[PDB]
């Protein structure tokens, strides 16, 4: 569970066999996602 | 996907540098009219039917 | 508009013997350049077909390496060098003219040959 | 493949005989052919494209056609000026080697 309340808790997380993301909200403060392996400019 | 990065073949840890135990992993293929067949090159295209 | 060859003569076997024709007329970059072989006798065998501007060579099977051939634009000479000359060796050479970037299609006129005996 | 010829090719002045190359498959069922001429002391010339229609120009007397894996010519109104060696020449595209390959040798009488 990460909660935002100056907070700032948004870390890289492991990825295996899926992943399931819930959210409680009432303002829509989350835009989206960006997923892949080391974004060095080679891998998508 | 598209990777142009430096291979490790053994175990001495190099960058940059090309040369031995750092091979590049692309290597083109040679086309001439006069090759025989199998080294003709074909063109392939599949389905994927589900 | 037309080819003529060189002058030779005979030559020690296992030696290196120099062959070319000029090449003049209509533009050179886009036209290909076929050479070949007709020995007495018998019928002709295909030697090389080649690319001017880069230079682009390819060989047939029976003369894969064993035969060197250059080229050049501003000159305009088109050599090939034999070597390891055999019995089998002694034939007449023909340089000719293509289509025009394909390889594929009628052959536009030959030289008056070059006779190489061993 | 090899292109197989008859060694020579028979006739008589004022009459028709066909020469014909039988080859292999995907020689002459694939490609086109092309048939030639050479006349003693005389750089060879070609006499036809793909048998279809004439180069420049020739009368009609000879005609050339295909059939199956072998091609033919019909020659007419023979003349001792005429007489020659006759060749065809063929993309092979056979393994280990694709060049230019030519029949075996005929003569005309």
């Amino acid at each position: 569970w990460f909660h935002v309340i100056k907070r700032f808790d948004n870390p890289v997380l492991p990825f295996n066999d899926g992943v399931y993301f819930a959210s409680i909200e009432k303002s829509n403060i989350i835009r989206g996602w960006i997923f892949g392996t080391t974004l060095d400019s080679k891998t998508q | 996907d598209i990777s142009t990065e430096i291979y490790q073949a053994g175990n001495k840890p190099c960058n940059g540098v090309a040369g031995f135990n750092c091979y590049f992993p692309l290597r083109s293929y040679s086309f001439r009219p006069t090759y025989g067949v199998g080294h003709q090159p074909y063109r392939v295209v599949v389905l994927s039917f589900e | 508009v037309q080819l003529v060859q060189s002058g030779a003569e005979v030559k020690k076997p296992g030696a290196s013997v120099k062959v070319s024709c000029k090449a003049s007329g209509y533009t050179f970059s886009s036209y290909y350049i076929h050479w070949v072989r007709q020995a007495p006798g018998q019928g002709p065998e295909w030697m090389a077909i080649i690319n001017p501007g880069d230079g682009g060579a390819s060989y047939a099977q029976k003369f894969q390496g064993r035969v060197t051939l250059t080229r050049d634009t501003s000159t305009s000479t088109l050599y090939m060098e034999l070597s390891s000359l055999r019995s089998e060796d002694t034939a007449v050479y023909y340089c000719a003219r293509a289509e025009g970037s394909s390889w594929l299609g009628w052959f536009d006129p030959w030289g008056q040959g070059t006779l190489v005996t061993v | 493949s090899v292109l197989t010829q008859p060694p020579s090719a028979s006739g008589t002045p004022g009459q028709r005989v066909t020469i014909s190359c039988s080859g292999s498959s995907s020689n002459i069922g694939s490609n086109y052919v092309y048939w030639y001429q050479q006349l003693p002391g005389t750089a060879p010339k070609l006499l036809i494209y793909r048998n279809n229609q004439r180069p420049s120009g020739v009368p009609d007397r000879f005609s050339g056609s295909r059939s199956g894996t072998s091609a033919s010519l019909a020659i007419s109104g023979l003349r001792s000026e005429d007489e020659a060696d006759y060749y065809c020449a063929a993309w092979d595209d056979g393994l280990s080697g694709s060049g230019w390959v030519f029949g075996g040798g005929t003569k005309l009488t």
